[PDB]
């Protein structure tokens, strides 16, 4: 197991060839940004809801960004919905659905983006994400639309046209990229429930569970849903994530404090 | 019922990058094909991005770079290679095109010019899937991708080798390599081994709406893609499960 | 004397965000009707935004954002129903093309292909008008500046009513709205009440230098556009004071 | 009036219907940038000067960075004149007129952020002007290009082609828009007179006017003309504006600590 | 061998920025004049930047800026030239395109249209040469760097003179001035003396590949355009210094 | 060698008289799917006679007339067949075009439009061969000659059966026909018994000199003309014993 072996194989084998995938598996991991948090603030959970929501998130990531750096990805919600409903009905595949759906992502971005303009806090975004490094630095934080940009090349789904990595995915995926020492989805429930609590009652609160058992349990729908599960299995760097309710004074705050609200689902 | 089709009349063809990796012995009568399929078929044609992208894997890995650093520098090799070989099919109206273009333009360049000349890669970018440290989703499935979501009339993979055989022609096992005329790709899919498309590829036909075959041909071979792109049977041809409308 | 006439062919046709709403029912039967108009006109097919810019201001306006944020949140709006068009007639060589490309380089797209889709918002962005809360220069009005400035042959704004009326037909008042078949701009401008089409029109009509009418039609009732483009009367014509060269 | 009843218009009713238009008239107010203050940089009356002008401002611009954020655009000037000109002879309409111009206030905002670019103040552009937020916070200015981003949907002037809205008013509509504090528009002559000083005296210096009062007077031309006084009158944020002699040594500085050089000019 | 054409049916044409100064008395004849070329070749139209470059560098230079400052600003007035002219001819499926598209797109463009219009600077930004404070590689030479690399079947340079003189025929010496109705360029580097043309022009020529000659016509007189795209000799012929092949 | 290919990105496809024949029930899906097909190829469409010439044989064979006289006479009707279906693509720019024009204009005729109608029958008039009382040389036949001297990338022959079989699948023995998805000219040849191809096609197979295969499909089936010309096999392929160059 050299550095020169897998040069040779890298020049000699398909990359298809099992040999291969394992010389590079054994490759060094460096991690880019390894102090940095991922949170996702939801859009139909959070900022669909307008300035009750808003605002007092806003408060949060303002005082979270003395201690802590933060890459902050929104969701897309209910007019993206709308948007999957008018294409998806005259037959258009789910790589015109995605393009679609960042649109309401990158509008979600902009409003969170000016009223943290004052504090200093941009918006980035471009296939560099060149804004990143010098932000994080000086703020400690960045606003980013959370879908993925697959566009046209978006894998669809076994079943249907809607895009199945869609800003859960597109979050995640960036806080494994970056190395990041940890991802938080904001949405508006407490957390894992054994049935989804908005639909029915006696659902208990799950605080801790593995991807395997949400499966076997045959925890369907759910706050995340399959697609961005099975990515964290697959994950080289963030091995679990946390749910937490950011409708809840504080909770933003003391999930970055490592109080352990809401639901940490781990890869394994 | 299953989606439309956006371009049902386009031809998809993906240029191997080791193809293009031979030089002007192999990207001459190349070319001087593809001249010739100009005035019948309209074409989109994708280069992938051969042996400068294992450089760069060989450098990125070496520096410990994420899955998600080494698939956009991957990508940046097959566009080097679209803007070589649109370069020479410039005379007859043709230009590489880049991936806003070709996601969001696509049908008013085909109307402009017979031919356009993009990447194969998809722009996973940061955004690549985590599991292999080698990028999942390279130049076969990101052609496959497009190919299916415009609903085009076909996908032909343009590669250095006849078509798939049971073990690598140029690798060790050689001497037990037998030919495959016709596969699956959930017989491909079931099998370990190395293969000359992406394995990837293989997954995305499970989910496809509207490709039933791919054909594997050799573009050293002066005549096979012409041939393919007529259906004709000249390498081998993967089945990918879609069922006829 | 006034300025020329950029592009005196051109037909500019606007449709309306509401139609696009309505999905599928509405609009496959506007795409067919758009299909068979290519081979007779070169078409500019403008996007407003319907209900999701409503959306989009309840939060934004619940936000407290000014009205230079919610000018480019709508027009992304439009920009969505202009790819979901668009997407519709790639098979016709139609794509979408953005506010730059429209502003520079409309002529040579509308040399390559029939027709081009794209917003009819203007890229008023962070520099819309003060004074209401609601962004004023919205489709109707970016339409029309465009197709004046061109000195374009027409421009048809394509709604889901049949034209004016003396009260919203879908509003409290229903009952005796009455039909206009024709008005002018400047007597609507003097009038209180909501209309089909942005105040800003009327506005920008004052100071018009090419397009002395504009007619407002049913995009609802299959072949109304066809006999608009054709300068039949089949909706509310607005007069717009441009007096002949 | 509620939350709800104005979701509820906005649902049901026309952007036109005057009862949706109050509704939306009584939202909340965010200001984006309220501790900023918008300079504009004459372009025929500063830069086009050349060092003599150029360079004491440069001066100021650094000083004053100190204790005041500020956003600072250019105008056009003497190239932009020379482009209307051709372009009007050939019988060309405003929105074509109107790029031209914009390329003018570009190269004049290049020019200036290179004398900048020592201090760490940037050239910030594009449709999002995403660069602001971050360059604010850690070096208190931008530079900008004033001209607005209205291209070929510049609306005409009643009459002739020359763009109505030009660098006074891209900068005011900033200034607006983002909820400053100020506006000061930096030009080569103390203020406003009873008649322009540059072509006859007993010119009378006005310290403090308001819009009514101006057109009323009869005002005409004048160093700020119409098309920007009637944006004042419409403003939410921004109901006064100041105009400086950038010509005279410290006057900018001197308006920054709220001294009353030069002439106010107030909506209302 | 030398490199191969990659548009050997293109015809370039500089329309000089001291042309387009002369405002609507100049460029409608040239305007009316191009229409008329337009059915008999293809042309890449590529204009200057004129008086306007002479005063930013008036500016720039008292403000003590570097040439790789001046340089793109100067550029930017060409830029606006070609806005200018490709408006006048927007109604003939005319458009103005920046150097990315004119580097990496234009065999597409060519294709879908029957002329583009571009700027004649090269995009040397921050990186134009040291030595003088004059940016060297201008309108003359950017023109000419992109005919020679495409292999066009020619360059002509249309300005407000005859051709090149012995002296400035509007300077100090205009009374010595003699016109050459041919040269070198090898001959016209050695002299000292203003030209009609970029001494940079004259060094690009040494190392070219494709172009044998280049005209300089006079575009104030209708007709010798015309003429010159027919190969008649009528401004003057500057010979480069390719041999032919 | 064999002669070069004059057309080899032509396709030809050739409609039987008696799918004319059903009226509109056949001609508007068959039309359909035409126009569908207009921008994926560039097609020549060549009718047979169906019934109509059965009629005229009736007629001439009962007044004595000779095959020179019969063959002229059923040429017509295929002519008829030609004009009826050209009118339908009118729209799309398609008109019917005689003999004279498809043997010396057609390349200038496919180069202003996407296709053109034609007579399937041959001009042999009244030189038409002796021994039958039947003229030979019919559609089948003359669309095979006109395809393989063009070098016609394919000729795909449209009937209302969905190929051949070893009976007349609607004759007395219908009970005994299988269907033969595949066959070769020479077997055919030495078959007695009707075929719903002419005899003759398999004559001049035997002499040509670069179709390799003809595919019969069911043109009352929709969708498989298009597959088809995509090289999917869906009819009977008859092989002509051309072997590849
Ligand atoms: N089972 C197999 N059958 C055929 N070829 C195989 C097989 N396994 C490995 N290979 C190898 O795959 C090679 C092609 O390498 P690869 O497929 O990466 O090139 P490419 O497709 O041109 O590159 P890119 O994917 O960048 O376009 C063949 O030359 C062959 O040696
Ligand atoms: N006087 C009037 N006459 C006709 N319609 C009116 C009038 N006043 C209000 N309306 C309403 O205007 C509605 C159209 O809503 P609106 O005009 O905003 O939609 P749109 O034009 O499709 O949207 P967009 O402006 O984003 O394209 C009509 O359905 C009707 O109810
Ligand atoms: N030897 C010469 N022969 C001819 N003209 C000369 C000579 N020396 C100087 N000139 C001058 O060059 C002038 C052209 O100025 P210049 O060449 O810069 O304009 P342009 O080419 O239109 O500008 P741009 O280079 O921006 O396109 C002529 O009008 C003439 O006065
Ligand atoms: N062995 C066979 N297999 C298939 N069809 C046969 C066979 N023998 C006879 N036929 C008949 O041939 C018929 C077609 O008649 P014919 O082939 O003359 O029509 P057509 O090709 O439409 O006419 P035209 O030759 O004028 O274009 C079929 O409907 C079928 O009944
Ligand atoms: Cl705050
Ligand atoms: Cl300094
Ligand atoms: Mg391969
Ligand atoms: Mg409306
Ligand atoms: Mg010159
Ligand atoms: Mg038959």
């Amino acid at each position: 197991n050299s550095t020169a072996e897998l040069e040779e194989l890298l020049m000699q084998r398909s990359l298809t060839d099992p040999q291969l995938q394992a010389a590079a598996a054994a490759a060094a991991d460096f991690r880019i940004l390894p102090d940095a948090t991922v949170i996702k603030i939801g859009g139909q959970s959070v900022i669909d809801r307008g300035r009750a929501a808003v605002y007092p998130l806003v408060d949060e990531i303002v005082a979270a960004r003395k201690n802590h750096k933060l890459l902050i990805g929104t969701g897309a919600g209910t007019r993206a919905r709308h948007l999957y409903s008018i294409a998806a009905g005259l037959g258009l595949p789910a790589g015109v659905l995605a393009q679609l759906g960042s649109s309401v992502a990158d509008q979600n971005a902009a409003m969170l983006g000016q009223l943290l303009a004052k504090h200093g806090i941009p918006v980035v975004g471009g296939a560099g994400l060149s804004a990143v490094p010098l932000s994080l630095a000086e703020v400690n934080a960045v606003v980013f639309s959370g879908m993925p940009p697959y566009k046209l090349w978006m894998r669809p789904a076994a079943e249907g046209v809607i895009p199945p990595y869609r800003t859960d995915a597109g979050c995640f995926l960036l806080a494994e990229q970056f190395g990041c020492k940890q991802m938080i989805f904001v949405k508006d429930e407490d957390g894992l429930y054994t049935a989804n609590p908005k639909t029915s009652k006696d659902a208990t609160f799950i605080p801790r569970i593995s991807v395997d058992e949400m499966k076997a349990k045959g925890l369907h729908d759910s706050i995340l849903e399959f697609p961005v599960l099975d990515l964290l299995q697959s994950a080289q760097h963030v091995r679990e994530v946390q749910v937490v309710n950011g409708l809840v004074p504080g909770n933003l705050t003391r999930a970055l404090a490592g109080e352990h609200v809401g639901t940490i689902i781990t890869a394994s | 019922k299953r989606p439309i089709r956006l371009l049902p009349w386009l031809q998809v063809v993906k240029i191997g990058g080791r193809v293009m990796d031979r030089g002007a012995d192999a990207i001459l009568p190349l070319v001087e094909e593809l001249r010739k399929l100009l005035p019948e078929h309209r074409l989109l044609i994708l280069t992938g991005a051969g042996v400068r992208a294992r450089h760069v894997f060989s450098v990125g890995l070496d520096l410990g770079l994420p899955v998600g650093s080494l698939a956009p520098l991957a990508a940046s090799e097959a566009g080097q290679n679209g803007h070589i070989l649109a370069a020479m099919l410039a005379s007859e109206g043709v230009s590489y095109v880049e991936h806003p273009t070709v996601a969001d333009q696509l049908a008013i360049h085909l109307s402009a010019t017979r031919a356009v000349v993009g990447s194969a890669f998809p722009p996973y970018h940061h955004h690549e899937f985590p599991g292999s440290r080698i990028p999942p989703h390279r130049a076969d499935t990101g052609a496959f991708l497009l190919a299916d979501a415009f609903g085009a009339a076909g996908l032909t993979i343009v590669e250095n080798v006849d078509g798939i055989y049971t073990a690598d022609p140029n690798g060790p096992d050689r001497g037990q390599a037998r030919f495959l005329p016709e596969t699956s790709a959930t017989d491909l899919a079931k099998s370990e081994g190395p293969l000359p498309v992406d394995r990837a590829l293989l997954d995305v036909m499970a989910t496809a709406r509207h490709i039933e075959r791919v054909q594997v041909v050799n573009g050293l071979v002066p005549g096979r893609l012409t041939a393919a792109l007529r259906g004709e049977h000249v390498g081998t041809l993967i089945r990918t499960g879609v069922r006829p409308a």
